[PDB]
């Protein structure tokens, strides 16, 4: 009945101007019992309320910002826009819309979660295969590494050999230093896949284009 | 377990300390005369500050504040009665009569652009009808009231106007919330017609809801339970009312509607009848018939027992008159032409409008003495200073002392500033205000049976 | 604003057991004349958006069955679950929306009781394609260990260096049950040729000994 | 209470045996406004046509006829004191009996009593019932009254 | 099937019932105005203040009248005042008043 | 007193869907005070009584 | 709900009420 999806620019620069848009289906914002919010989180902190708008065009913001945080709805193509001005680095998060009611007083059904994350330019990934140590004849478990440092924006896929021997998969998330990001990737087998079988690094990074294969 | 909480000095009423003699007095005003425009002033154009034709209409309070020579300055053929070292002399009232001699006839306003959508009385058919600009000439009968008050201080009135909002909110609605505020009552200003006791200066952005002489205004009310609930009650001697209207016409706003009525009280219908028009509706009050045996003037008043406590007893030696009429309100229209010729045309006069007024004050008084003494001027005192200082007797050292020191400086205001208050006693509160005056100074007269009153006053006093 | 505060921030919990998750606030959620208390709930699923629970601290969701119930009144306030099952593995969170403006609680994870288990160990040098750009990243895997609460070192010649020292974990594994991590000790390459030895270790809760392994910089 | 009270003086009564309770004597029921009526209607209610003078008529077809009108309502002034809150009452929907071939579906009306509480209204002159439950069009009376049910005093019960 | 709407009349001011006092000295029932449990319960219904307020503000202003530009509000006001009068009873409770009062509460 | 059926359930309104009723209702009270009284019987009296009924 | 919990005075001549209750009490 309801349904709910947002769209927003994505990639922004610092100082600049976000126009987050926010789209529904199933009802009509100017009845009276629809009321609507905007709710960011980052990827490791906790969630907080910026702002909340409502049937007789009236706006409450999150009073610590107070300034560049401007809530506008359109009812007439039953969406609501999200304005903010000058985005600084603290920004860097996962903004949710959804509907809100008052006889649960909270949020009943988000949706999609677009993601925008701010820095200055995006750079290209440098893909870097892990090899193993020379070393003494271990054969404990030869695990492998392919290590992907130094990209910008998100996100990145990162796939291993199609239909081979599978036995798991070790997917980490990004590291937050200077903008460009950081992130890397494990596959742990018994020491049987290597070097006999073959593994290789399939990198998408589908802002830039470009793709390289490589073997250890 | 419990107690008796806290004593507390109470008021007592007047005629504790109060004496009266048998010396009676009489006063009388002339005939007083206003004449004016029933809508509007009529200011200078050049200078913007004088007035060339003042605004008086029926529905104006006529406040009056009469004043009394001091009796302490008197010279007595027989000063034996009392003694001016140990006592003082003051007035008090008794008598009221007020007379008002234009033939009866209500007066009518109205107001050219005023915001009728339709009549909603047996025909209002769908759809809505075209326009953006839908205002009309309608002319509008008042209704009808009658009052009157006396009192030492003057009148208090309220009313509503725009007050403080609330804080930052995003579910209280964009509409001017409604506050309640004490005014003091003054001259020109008006009263209500069933329209709320709201100023319409600043609550209706439109000016096209109430006829012309009430848009910029404040539509005052006298109140009942506050003035009666003054302690003191220096306020209220004595007082009636009279009022009536009905309902003659109904009519609705025009605009967007502020509000949308909800759905779950209506089913909606559809063809021509998709869109909705207004709920804003309004009555008009017209007014009735008006006898010559409603009224409330040219009759005496005796007073034996006010319902404050104070007996009639008027310090500061100042009354507060005040009546309202709209009985005697009806309006002259005057035609003067431009030239002279044998066949009608409608440029060769011009019109004004004008509305005439009168009044009549007539009392009689009587006087009483104060027998001072050391346990009566401490209770003066603490309900007023002004009375203790004007009779010229004494002045007061406001404490005992203080009992902090207060640290007072002494070389003047050259390190740490500090609010240095040039003060002023302004030698009244009133003087910011404005009433039609009327001196009595030279109008007292001791022998009775030469004027109305007295040779009605002789029969109900049985001497 | 009025803060929020939760406890504690996960908490391991078998199938079948009772859950008793704590929010606290700094001023009291009830009000003169509504007397209902302003406290919500939500339900975070790894890969899913929150979803309401239960409103005004007593009164549920339409959907949310009757295990899940709310407590608390005044200051003090607990979720109380009656049996957990397999599909309510989330992220909570605490919602006062009594006073403007509204803001959200430190949030609990809950997960599913299984072994304890010490992660296995591995080291790697940093990649000398790395080394011709002129960066050393020494990257140390520790995987397939549970719980989460695990202190990590690193040792040049033995002597402990925090600076460099960035560590990300992953989810939970879907069979196996346990977590994982990485820790790149980032730095430099002109600091890489003066020392020899490379250490990470580790200390977590099942093994307070340390796990190492290690690798001297100039042998092959 | 009477009881717990700060007398002046307690040596009149004997506390050991007996009681003090209040009792009412004197009464004022003040009130501070203006004296002017008001006005409600219904956008959409429910009339035909005019039939006080001239309904020179063929028939007349038409989906929906409503229209926007609204009037005022009778001057009413009571008051009254009790020890227990008041009872009125009001006509209602109930049991129909479901019996011989009742073929014309008019509801049987049946005497309700219950407590007055603030925000219901008196009569308007339209019948002392339940609007909302009784009506179905919504659009016989003036928006104030339609969802609610009104009441009235019961003085011989 | 017809239906009459009503139409009030003159409202004076001297036939109203409120602002002047009453004194109880015999009722009709038979508690002269004792108050058990230590409550009262006053009721009082009138529809002769009953007007009400034309609110309308702007959204913009113009040198042209434009009926977009004003939203028109209503409200509506009232005021009451309470005031009482009382006096103190005492009961001589003795042995069968205790089965007279507790059937009655 | 006037009342309203309806036969369907519709999101508008339409003419043909209601069904009226018109009604009024009436109530009373009667409370009556009596006083006893005897008649002496006399002849005369019962020639009074039996000729008026 | 009105509350006169603690709005009690046995001073009668301060209100308008019982100052004509007194000229009423013949007292």
């Amino acid at each position: 009945q309801v349904t709910l999806k947002e769209s927003g620019p994505g990639i922004l620069q610092p100082s600049q101007t976000l126009s987050l848009t926010c789209s529904f289906s199933g009802f009509s914002l100017s009845t009276s019992g629809m009321g609507v919010g905007w709710i960011r989180q980052p990827s490791g902190k906790g969630l907080e309320w910026l702002a909340h708008i409502w049937w007789n065009d009236d706006k409450n913001y999150h009073p610590a910002l107070k300034s560049r945080l401007t809530i506008s709805k359109d009812t007439s193509s039953n969406r609501v826009f999200l304005n903010i001005a000058s985005v600084d680095t603290a920004d860097t998060a996962t903004y949710y819309c959804a509907r809100i009611h008052y006889v649960t007083d909270a949020l009943d059904y988000w949706g999609q979660g677009t993601s925008v994350t701010v820095s200055a330019k995006t750079t290209a990934p440098s893909v870097y295969p892990l090899a193993p140590v020379c070393g003494d004849t271990t054969g404990s478990s030869v695990t492998l590494g392919c290590l992907v440092k130094g990209y910008f924006p998100e996100p990145v896929t990162l796939t291993w050999n199609s239909g081979s021997l599978s036995s798991g998969v070790h997917t980490f998330p990004a590291v937050l230093q200077s903008d460009l990001y950081t992130l890397s990737s494990s596959v742990t087998v018994t020491s049987s896949t290597w070097p006999s079988q073959s593994i290789t690094c399939n990198v998408a990074h589908p802002a830039s284009s470009t793709k390289v294969d490589k073997k250890i | 377990v419990y107690l008796p909480p806290v004593p507390v000095s109470k008021v007592v009423s007047t005629d504790e300390y109060v004496s009266r003699t048998s010396i009676y007095y009489y006063a009388g005003s002339s005939r007083l005369l206003a004449v004016g425009n029933p809508y509007f002033s009529i200011k200078s154009p050049n200078n913007n500050k004088k007035v060339l034709v003042p605004k008086v209409s029926g529905l104006q309070y006529r406040v009056f504040r009469v004043r009394l020579p001091d009796p302490n300055k008197f010279g007595f053929p027989d000063t034996s009665f009392y003694n001016p070292d140990t006592q003082r002399l003051v007035w008090a009232c008794v008598g009221l009569e007020i007379g008002r001699g234009q033939p009866l006839g209500v007066g009518v306003s109205g107001h050219p652009y005023l915001n009728k959508f339709d009549d909603t009385e047996t025909s209002n058919r769908y759809p809505a009808q075209p326009g953006s600009d839908n205002r009309e000439c309608l002319s509008m009968d008042y209704k009808q009231t009658q009052l009157c008050l006396i009192g030492c201080k003057p009148p208090t009135g309220e009313h509503w106007g725009k007050g403080v909002a609330c804080n930052n909110n995003a579910a209280a609605t964009d509409c001017p919330p409604l506050e309640l505020f004490n005014s003091i009552i003054e001259d020109g200003d008006m009263v209500d017609t069933g329209f709320g006791c709201m100023d319409f200066g600043t609550l209706q952005a439109n000016k096209s809801d109430v006829p012309i002489d009430i848009c910029n205004s404040t539509c005052k009310y006298p109140d009942y339970l506050k003035m009666a609930s003054e302690p003191y009650g220096d306020s209220l001697f004595f007082f009636l009312r009279r009022e009536q209207m009905f309902v003659r016409h109904f009519f609705n706003r025009a605009g967007k509607l502020g509000e949308a009525v909800p759905d779950d009280l209506y089913i909606k219908g559809s063809g021509n009848t998709a869109v909705i028009q207004s709920s804003a509706f309004f009555p008009t009050p017209s007014g009735s018939i008006v006898t010559s045996e409603s009224q409330l003037f040219n009759k005496p008043y005796w007073l034996q027992r006010a319902q404050g406590h104070n007996n009639g007893i008027c310090w500061g030696n100042q009354l507060f008159v005040t009546v309202v009429d709209t009985t005697r309100s009806t309006n002259m229209t005057l035609c003067t032409e431009v030239t002279k010729e044998g066949t009608y045309k409608n440029d060769n006069f011009k019109e004004y409008v004008r509305h005439v007024e009168e009044y009549d004050l007539q009392f009689v008084f009587q006087l009483c003495k104060i027998t001072l003494t050391a346990e009566i001027m401490t209770y003066i005192h603490t309900m007023d200073s002004n009375i203790l200082e004007d009779w010229q007797f004494g002045l007061t050292p406001p404490p005992s002392a203080s009992l902090q020191d207060t640290y007072r400086f002494v070389t003047s205001q050259a390190i740490t500033c500090q609010k240095t208050a040039p003060p002023k006693e302004k030698e009244d509160p009133l003087n910011k205000y404005t009433f039609w005056e009327v001196n009595l100074k030279e109008k007292f007269s001791a022998d009775l049976d030469q004027f109305p009153l007295g040779r009605k006053f002789l029969l109900q006093s049985g001497l | 604003d009025i803060v929020m505060s939760q406890s504690p921030s996960s908490l391991a919990v078998s199938v079948g057991e009772k859950v008793t998750m704590s929010c606290k606030s700094s001023q009291s959620l009830l009000y003169s004349s509504i007397q209902k208390n302003y406290l919500a709930w939500y339900q975070q699923k790894p890969g899913q958006s929150p979803k309401l629970l239960i409103y005004w601290a007593s009164i549920r969701e339409s959907g949310v069955p009757d295990r899940f119930t709310g407590s608390g009144s005044g200051t003090d306030f607990t979720l109380t679950i009656s049996s957990v099952k397999a599909e309510d593995l989330a992220v909570y969170y605490c919602q006062r929306y009594y006073g403007y403006p509204w803001t959200f609680g430190g949030g609990t994870k809950l997960e599913i009781k299984r072994a304890d288990a010490a992660p296995t160990v591995s080291i790697f040098p940093p990649s000398s394609e790395q080394l011709t750009s002129g960066g050393a990243s020494v990257v140390c895997f520790l995987n397939n260990f549970y719980p989460k609460d695990i202190n990590v070192k690193w040792k040049i010649d033995g002597s402990e260096r925090q600076n460099g020292v960035l560590n990300s974990w992953t989810d939970q594994d879907s069979k196996d049950s346990t977590y994982s991590m990485s820790s790149t000790l980032t730095l430099t390459k002109d600091e890489y040729e003066r020392h020899n030895s490379y250490t990470c270790e580790a200390t977590h809760k099942t093994s307070t000994s340390p796990i190492v392994k290690s690798f001297n910089r100039n042998e092959c």
